[PDB]
């Protein structure tokens, strides 16, 4: 404000504002037992399997 | 229309440790023995006169001060220093980076005094080029014409104790000299109980004056009778001490007194100019959070 | 509405400091055609005209002093002014952030406490500006003891003339001027000269033909004499005006303050106090042009001098004796 009084008038002003980001994390979990994965590779030897 | 800049070159680069000591300031007051813009390093300090192996002095600095030209930093590139020339009656900007710290104010008088304290406060050794730059001691004039005041007292009583022990008490001398009072504030300074030597040469003079001076005034009194004898000089018998006026001319003949009087005033004029002709300025605007002292150079 | 701002592009871009004259070499020998004010002797003719010497006045020397922006109470500094006074800057301790105390010379008479007929003119006038000489003495309780040891002449930094004063209820803004010729405010292009009361000035120039040469310079000084009246300490102020060099005036001031030296130093037969021995100081207040006539004025009556074309230049308080 340019006001005509005895209050000490001030020049131009300028601010510098400076951010920063964050990091976040997710961790899941899976049920796999090797008795399942064992029979993933053998096949055909009976119509049961 | 005119342009001014002073660019000092170096032979080599600098260490990265020294640049932090020369970004401690970015605007300060350098003396400079040249007026031209391309220049080797050997003049911008006070190492043109004041060095370690030399006997450090006050007067041979002070004679060199008023002859010298000031210049103000703007930038420290890793190779070359950039300066701004200090014209007569020119306005420019200072940052008050000096040691030991004193607080400034707008509308103070400023005398450029030579440093006389410990080395680490004033100088910065440039380890690259082997040359010492010395910064002058920017003190305001009311302080600068009183910071010398009690220190010069302190050097005189030190010479008394080292020849005669039972005459000066150290607790009296320490308490009254190194605690300079100003503004309502105090400033305790560095006493130098490390072993002084900057300020023998005034005390070399001022005592050898102070015996010659009262002996010199008796001959000046009884050698003036006219009716042009100035009317105030009748009064000043009441000022001169009574023991001073009890001296004959018996001990000193006529050829001895010439070696007094032709030499008497030769001290005083060598002495009066080194209390007065500091290259002096004034400061009209100041802010402690920015530390922006504000010169205008009065050549003097 | 940019037609308003198109005027701002005129005045700002025209009123700049002159740039550093610098030319790259691939243009060639053209640099000297940008050298104008280094000339002096222009082109006369038979009947010259504004159209023949508009170039001769287009060049102009570069002159501007710098100002001192102050914040004053409405008590030390009077609401009325003649706008061209003289100032000081009292200096004790930085209490406020921007809280400054100023002294006009008409005020500083009342701060002293001297006789009436030693300065008979302003004493009637300086009694209606301020109180009984005690509204200001409440601000410094050392005005007896600043007089004793001789520290008051150390605590005055003169400033010079005035330029502007916007006045409010308690706080007064004072735009002062050092270094030269302050541009005026209420009258544009005018130049606020320095004004002195006719009582406080004492000339040194004036003589009967009886001869001394002219020059460019004549220098207003500023005396300050510690006297003692009624066995109470009180200062004394006068002015000077003489284009005569520093070696002469110190030998001439002592003839003017002869009796003041003669009164006080009779008293030191029975006593001596080393703080009392200091007597006076002389500052340099700047330069005045030669043979510029000080035009007398009058204010409610108070005869007030003026100096056109005064330029300011301060100095140290060199003690004399």
């Amino acid at each position: 404000i340019a006001h005509g009084d005895g209050r000490r008038p001030n020049k131009q002003r300028q601010y510098i504002v400076m951010k920063a980001c964050n990091k976040h994390h997710i961790g899941a979990e899976i049920e796999l037992a090797a008795a399942d994965i064992e029979l993933l590779f053998a096949e055909k030897e009976t119509p049961l399997d | 229309a005119l342009d001014k800049s002073i660019v000092v070159n170096l032979t080599s680069r600098l260490f990265a440790d020294e640049l932090a000591a020369l970004q401690s300031k970015i605007g300060s007051v350098l003396p400079l023995g040249d007026c031209h813009r391309l220049q080797n390093i050997q003049a911008l300090g006070l190492g043109c006169v004041c060095s370690r192996e030399t006997s450090p002095d006050y007067i041979q600095i002070m004679q060199y001060l008023s002859k010298c030209t000031l210049a103000v930093l703007e930038e420290v590139r890793p190779d070359s220093l950039r300066l701004t020339r200090m014209d007569p009656s020119d306005n420019l900007q200072i940052k008050n980076v000096y040691a030991p710290f004193f607080q400034w104010d707008s509308n103070t008088q400023l005398a450029v005094l030579p440093p006389l304290f410990s080395r680490k406060d004033s100088t910065i050794v440039l380890e690259s080029n082997g040359f010492d730059i010395v910064f002058p001691m920017v003190v305001p004039q009311q302080l600068g014409h009183a910071i010398l005041q009690q220190l010069l007292v302190y050097h005189i009583y030190s010479k008394i104790s080292a020849g005669a022990p039972g005459d000066v008490n150290m607790a009296e001398l320490d308490l009254y000299t190194t605690n300079v009072s100003f503004m309502g504030r105090t400033y305790r300074l560095d006493v130098d109980n490390t072993d002084l030597r900057v300020l023998d040469d005034l005390s070399m003079y001022l005592c050898i004056l102070s015996a010659l001076v009262p002996r010199g005034c008796l001959r000046l009194l009884t050698a003036l009778v006219r009716h042009d004898r100035h009317p105030l000089t009748e009064v000043f018998e009441g000022v001169v001490p009574d023991e001073v006026t009890r001296i004959d001319l018996d001990q000193l003949s006529v050829p001895d007194d010439i070696t007094r009087m032709r030499v008497m005033f030769s001290y005083l004029q060598s002495l009066s100019s080194i209390f007065n002709l500091g290259p002096r300025l004034h400061v009209y605007a100041y802010s402690a959070e920015t530390l922006a002292a504000s010169c205008w150079y009065s050549p003097r | 509405q940019a037609e308003n701002a198109a005027r701002l592009g005129r005045q700002v871009l025209g009123l700049l400091p002159p740039p550093t004259h610098r030319v790259s070499l691939t243009r060639g020998p053209e640099f000297a055609r940008g050298v104008r004010d280094l000339l002096s002797k222009y082109a006369a003719s038979t009947r010259p005209t504004v159209g023949s010497l508009h170039e001769a006045l287009r060049q102009a020397p570069f002159r501007q002093p710098t100002y001192g922006d102050f914040l004053v109470y409405s008590q030390t500094f009077s609401p009325q002014e003649p706008l061209g006074t003289f100032l000081f800057s009292f200096k004790q301790e930085d209490n406020g952030s921007s809280m400054d105390m100023l002294l006009t010379p008409t005020s500083l008479f009342m701060l002293s406490g001297m006789e009436a007929a030693k300065a008979p003119q302003t004493h009637k006038v300086a009694g209606v500006w301020y109180g009984s000489g005690s509204g200001l003495a409440d601000f410094i309780p050392n005005l007896s003891e600043l007089m004793d040891t001789g520290e008051f002449h150390t605590l005055l930094t003169p400033v010079g003339p005035m330029v502007q004063s916007v006045h409010s209820t308690f706080v007064t803004k004072v735009t002062s001027a050092m270094k030269g010729v302050g541009l005026a405010r209420d009258e544009p292009r005018a130049h606020v000269g320095l004004t002195l009361p006719c009582d406080m000035l004492v000339d040194l120039d004036e003589s009967c033909p009886m001869r001394e040469p002219a020059g460019l310079n004549v220098t207003i000084y500023a005396s300050l004499v510690y006297l003692r009246v009624n066995q109470r300490p009180s200062m004394a102020l006068t002015f000077f005006q003489s284009g005569k060099g520093f070696a002469e005036v110190v030998a001439m001031i002592k003839d003017h303050f002869t009796d003041v030296i003669r009164t006080k130093y009779i008293q030191l037969r029975h006593e001596l106090y080393i703080n009392r021995l200091v007597f006076g100081a002389v500052c340099t207040l700047g330069t005045v042009p030669f043979d510029s006539h000080p035009v007398h004025q009058s204010l409610n009556s108070l005869p007030v001098l003026v100096f056109a074309n005064f330029e300011a230049a301060c100095g140290p308080w060199t003690v004399f004796l």
